[PDB]
DNA sequence: GAGAATCCCGGTGCCGAGGCCGCTCAATTGGTCGTAGACAGCTCTAGCACCGCTTAAACGCACGTACGCGCTGTCCCCCGCGTTTTAACCGCCAAGGGGATTACTCCCTAG
DNA sequence: TAGGGAGTAATCCCCTTGGCGGTTAAAACGCGGGGGACAGCGCGTACGTGCGTTTAAGCGGTGCTAGAGCTGTCTACGACCAATTGAGCGGCCTCGGCACCGGGATTCTC
């Protein structure tokens, strides 16, 4: 139940944002993978960049750079 | 008189120039490179600020809405792969629908 | 404390379309964008300068800046703006 | 009023408080200091 | 005798296995000379700015033959086809 | 005769440092012209590079800034 | 006297690296411990890739250090191809590699 | 005076591997290597040192820089040799 | 032709959008001067043209078979919807953690 | 050497964290079923494979000279310090456009 805080209509609403139509039935842990290795290199980034500048929660200015960093750039939050 | 009304804009000249100054990028800046950056960076400000409008006016709203300006920027070419790296907020994604999705 | 850029947009959004609205998040929005903008151009002219064999800034380095890294229509209407301003700020002697 | 002068500095102003001393003695032999006091390293590994 | 596709996998294996360039020099010093007029006129040019050129669209053709025979073995096929060279493409990002 | 100078067994001896078997022949014209767009794309900044270093001749140093842009850096010829 | 170089145990130069990080305008000030830093650094990335080539060329059994057995390094090593999956390479090559079913 | 890394990564191979030489494209590879290295290197301290309204260049920043740069061995490695070199520095008494 | 299910239109509550004001710290004006840049002058590396010659390769063409592509039956696996379970959202007061700012000595680094 | 950015302690107070509990729309389970995956099949056509003819790719020889590169001299541009004033940011306040909401027109769907 750790990883199962996101779910079945969750991601059936994402892949319908992608456009698609049917989905597979088992489709299901692939995305929870890159779901897991995405957020896992985002804050590992975000928590380097807040080590160095000695600030014990994550903010958002640092995850916002830790994407333009990424190449990911995300605007309307600082930068 | 402001140097930005002398060269007749709307942007500040001074602060920009002070924002390059104090950037390390060199240590001796010449003065056309202030004015022709902030040239540079009101056309292009001009040119966003005109494509959200008409983008406002055809969606039935007098409030620019950044839904709105993110059709403005799928819409046009340019201003598309100008920006195709970076991701907006809560916009979502222009609606298009490919042929053999479509039934009958 | 904290800056932004405000009211410059705020009067050239009235003297274009003199009926709009603007949000706060779209206030943000075009401030990361013209920062995006603002970094590109002056990092570009700081490494062609500096790999040009050159010490200063000028406005050549800005205008290679500005033909080089943005589609070319909306680059050459730019360069005849920034050289139309320029040459209204030398004017102005 | 006073400064703060927290426990760091103390150290700082009474060994350079010393020093001024012994380098006008000099221009004499301490007794009981703070730092006279402190235990030298063992000679033990 | 061979039977058909045992001698391609003995030259793919020696165009795999070797280093040496695969494109005529001249025809592609033409071919940059008559792309670059159009923009500049009367240009002269580097030997080795030409070697960087063969180079880059060498590295750039051999990739896009890779996701190009990706996409070929996707749709349970062997035989590349103009499709797999629009979908590498469109994957790829540009356009 | 020059946009097809470069020849079409030379396209398949590039094709078969690729590793793929079978090609059609409807491949040779498309990847002429995915060749001819990239070095207009590649030399348009190499001519904006020779242009601004008051140069007629183009060096191997505007042609390997013209491709680092790119995110197709290039080593050996930068030295 | 002597340099700093042997005296962080060395052999990457060290005023060279500073000299290259003041003029090169990143910061207007620049501590002590940052040209030992990016030396020892240095010093770290060529010995490894000075390894693994060494390694290849005479796993070619040919007594030269030929950009093919630079390829092979780079690209046989994991994450020495993950630092280098942007550069392209002079005279290098391509690894051997066949997809399974292409075999009868 | 046109300045080049030969001579010094020409000991460091000369350390492990003594019967072996360099080509001059291989050569060349390992100057353009070292120097994009420290490019990228450079650029994210100097950003990091912009991060936090910070004027002056240290180690912690390249460290910190370092831990970002590389992967994970590799990052462990270097910050290990670097800290025993800068230790070794220090304590020139 | 039934049956939802979006689109339209009128009414209403509401909260950020825009306008206004106090005032600070930053833009501008003005003069000094070391010096980077313009700019003419000059050496000579190297890029362009090209005459002709061997031939590998490019081009052309015939033969045929693995393979692209249309057709098809069949297992089945997701789609749509109803019910039930569950936790997300929301109001919201509260303790205090921990930056923001401030003051100030000093080692640290430019010259 | 010596100026100053950084180290460091204090201290104001913004925002984040916890947690009642109540709601209710959203998730979970299940079940009929039908449009689609997928294995198999077969016409044929497009491209592999191999051989003869053709072309200008590669060499290399060298002359001409364009301009890349370097040097000295002149000078005009930009850092640098100082005085100073209003542009522009923080904060406060009225209000209107869009968020919400409900009745009913209306238009895809089977």
């Amino acid at each position: 139940d750790n990883i199962q805080g996101i779910t079945k209509p969750a991601i059936r609403r994402l892949a319908r944002r992608g456009g698609v139509k049917r989905i597979s039935g088992l489709i299901y842990e692939e995305t929870r993978g890159v779901l897991k290795v995405f957020l896992e290199n985002v804050i590992r980034d975000a928590v380097t960049y807040t080590e160095h500048a000695k600030r014990k929660t994550v903010t958002a200015m640092d995850v916002v750079y830790a994407l333009k960093r990424q190449g990911r750039t995300l605007y309307g939050f600082g930068g | 008189q402001s140097r930005s009304a002398k060269a007749g804009l709307t942007f500040p000249v001074g602060r920009v120039h002070r924002l390059l100054r104090r950037g390390n990028y060199a240590q001796r800046i010449g003065s056309g490179a202030p004015v022709y950056l902030t040239a540079v960076l009101e056309y292009l400000a001009a040119e966003i600020l005109e494509l959200a409008g008409n983008a406002a006016r055809d969606n039935k709203k007098t409030r620019i809405i950044p839904r709105h300006l993110q059709l403005a920027i799928r819409n046009d070419d340019e201003l598309n792969k100008l920006l195709g790296n970076v991701t907006i907020a809560q916009g979502g994604v222009l609606p298009n629908i490919h042929q053999n999705l479509l039934p009958k | 404390r904290k800056e932004t850029y405000s009211s410059y947009i705020y009067k050239v959004l009235k003297q274009t379309h003199p009926d709009t609205g603007i949000s706060q998040k779209s206030m943000s929005i075009l401030n990361s964008f013209v920062n995006d903008i603002f970094e590109r151009i002056a990092t570009e002219a700081s490494k062609l300068a500096a790999y040009n064999k050159k010490s200063t800034i000028s406005a050549r380095e800005i205008q290679t800046a500005v033909r080089l890294i943005l589609p070319g229509e909306l680059a050459k209407h730019a360069v005849s703006e920034g050289t139309r301003a320029v040459t209204k700020y030398s004017s102005s002697t | 009023t006073r400064r703060h002068k927290s426990a760091r500095q103390l150290i700082s102003d009474e060994n350079k408080r010393i020093n001024a001393l012994l380098t006008k003695a000099n221009k004499l032999v301490p007794k009981a200091t703070y730092f006279s006091v402190e235990a030298p390293p063992s000679i033990r590994p | 005798r061979y039977k058909p596709g045992t001698v391609a996998l003995r030259e793919i294996r020696r165009f795999q296995k070797s280093t040496e360039l695969l494109i005529r020099k001249l025809p592609f010093q033409r071919l940059v000379r008559e792309i670059a007029q159009d923009f500049k006129t009367d240009l002269r040019f580097q030997s080795s700015a030409i070697g960087a050129l063969q180079e880059s669209v060498e590295a750039y053709l051999v990739s896009l033959f890779e996701d190009t025979n990706l996409a070929a073995i996707h749709a349970k096929r062997v035989t590349i086809q103009k499709k797999d060279i629009k979908l590498a493409r469109r994957l790829r990002g540009e356009r």
